Order: C-alpha cells, then sequence, then structure tokens
C-alpha cells in the first residue's frame, strides 16, 4: 500500500491570499504505461468530491484556473493562487496508479479568524 | 447530461448486508471505468473497488479491506453499477459514492451524490 501523506491537516487562509497543500507519496507513483495518475479533489461541506487536477498537472475541464497542480517523484503540490470562499473545504490528494488506490488524509482549507 | 445517482443504503446491524446500486445516462456506459468511494463521518476518502471498461474486459481491482466480502458488478444492457456488501460491521458505517473516469487519464471525474450506510445494533 502506497501510503499518501497530506499536508498541513489546517490551512486557515484569508480570502485572495494564495495558498498551497503538499502531498507525499511512500514509493513512485509512476503507472506502467508511463503515466502518474495523481488527481486533487474538493469536497465542499454537504457535497460530494469533484475534480480538480489530473496525471498530477492537467487542471480539469470546468475548475477555476486558480488551482493547478505540479510535483516529481514523490512530492507533489495543489497551489490556489487566489482563495475564493467558494474554494473553502476539504483537499484530497489521490494515486490511482498503484493497487491499492490510496486517498491522502485530507487537508481542510478555512476562514482564518 | 451526465448523471449518476446511488441507491440502497440503509440501516442494518453487524453481519448483515445490502445492495448498493448506482443509475447512470448521459454516456456510453460500458465505455468508461467505475467506482465505489466511501467516507465515513469523521474520516478520509477510501477507495473500495473498482471495475474498468470493455476495452479492458471489464477488469476488477478491489481493497483488501473489503475484498471477499464486497464484490462489484455492472449491468451494461441497464447502465447500473451495484455492489454486494457482506459480512457488514462498524467500520463499513458510511456514505457510499459511485464515480465513473475520464478518457484522458482520471479516476472519479464525475461523483453521484452518494447514499448513507449505517451499521451498529
Ligand atoms: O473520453 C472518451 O469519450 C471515452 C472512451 C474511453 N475512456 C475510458 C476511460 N479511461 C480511464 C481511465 C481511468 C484511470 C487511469 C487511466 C484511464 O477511465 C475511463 O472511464
Amino acid at each position: 500500500q502506497v501510503l499518501m501523506t497530506q499536508t498541513p491537516l489546517s490551512l486557515p487562509v484569508s480570502l485572495g491570499d494564495q495558498a498551497s497543500i503538499s502531498c507525499r507519496s511512500s514509493q513512485s507513483i509512476v503507472h506502467s504505461n508511463g503515466n502518474t495518475y495523481l488527481e486533487w479533489y474538493l469536497q465542499k461541506p454537504g457535497q460530494s468530491p469533484k475534480l480538480l487536477i489530473y496525471k498530477v498537472s492537467n487542471r480539469f475541464s470546468g475548475v477555476p484556473d486558480r488551482f493547478s497542480g505540479s510535483g516529481s517523484g514523490t512530492d507533489f503540490t495543489l497551489k490556489i493562487s487566489r482563495v475564493e470562499a467558494e474554494d473553502l473545504g476539504v483537499y484530497y490528494c489521490f494515486q490511482g496508479s498503484h493497487v491499492p488506490y490510496t486517498f491522502g488524509g485530507g487537508t481542510k482549507l478555512e476562514i482564518k479568524r | 447530461e451526465v448523471k449518476l445517482v446511488e441507491s440502497g443504503g440503509g440501516l442494518v446491524q453487524p453481519g448483515g448486508s445490502l445492495r448498493l446500486s448506482c443509475a447512470t445516462s448521459g454516456f456510453t456506459f460500458t465505455n468508461y471505468y467505475m467506482n465505489w468511494v466511501r467516507q465515513p463521518p469523521g474520516k478520509a476518502l477510501e477507495w473500495l473497488v473498482s471495475i474498468r471498461n470493455k476495452a479492458n474486459g471489464y477488469t476488477t481491482d478491489y481493497s483488501a479491506s473489503v475484498k471477499g466480502r464486497f464484490t462489484i458488478s455492472r449491468d451494461n444492457s441497464q447502465s447500473i453499477l451495484y455492489l454486494e456488501m457482506n459480512n457488514l460491521r462498524a467500520e463499513d458505517s458510511a456514505t457510499y459514492y459511485c464515480a465513473r473516469g475520464y478518457g484522458y487519464g482520471a479516476w472519479f471525474a464525475y461523483w453521484g451524490q452518494g447514499t448513507l450506510v449505517t451499521v451498529s445494533a
């Protein structure tokens, strides 16, 4: 089981600030076909998860371009350049390269008090 | 256009069983991967089962956790995904979600609203 370590657990932000979430796989995540199936998800309160980025870096259609993903080896980062109220929720990174497929523990992006 | 609607959750005592359903429309079913993911009330999304499209022989892959207790299947005539769950227990109580892949290389590009499963008498 490839472990996905997500950090931080809680990321308090102010609307309009940049924000970075990171992941850390315990082994390579390169599928045998060559692709790295690393995606990012966003679960808003009460809603079902939504696909943000796939294959480490490809922003899914319809997703605000303030979202972007990157990384190499076992380090992956999901960046939000300008946090909007609608971006508040729980983010999950996920690897779908090696079985069993694995999510990170989640990162709660919330309003900073 | 793309629709996924789960159904089959409920309240059940330990050791019992249920069959989840995932009705879909808006796309040619047989050509996409389908999956079941659950989220216990605290907690983190957890991948459970997955089944590929026709071009991949409808191959499946299970999470050890539900191995030999859960079984996924798909009715291609009706475009419906199912999940037979046996010998249920506390750690199985959660919201279950069905999801379909993306042709450009993504799992769970679309999710159903999910149904609830509560175990514990
Ligand atoms: O996008 C096209 O219209 C569709 C035809 C076939 N696309 C199949 C799909 N390919 C995959 C998929 C999912 C995870 C890793 C790599 C590929 O999931 C799908 O459902």
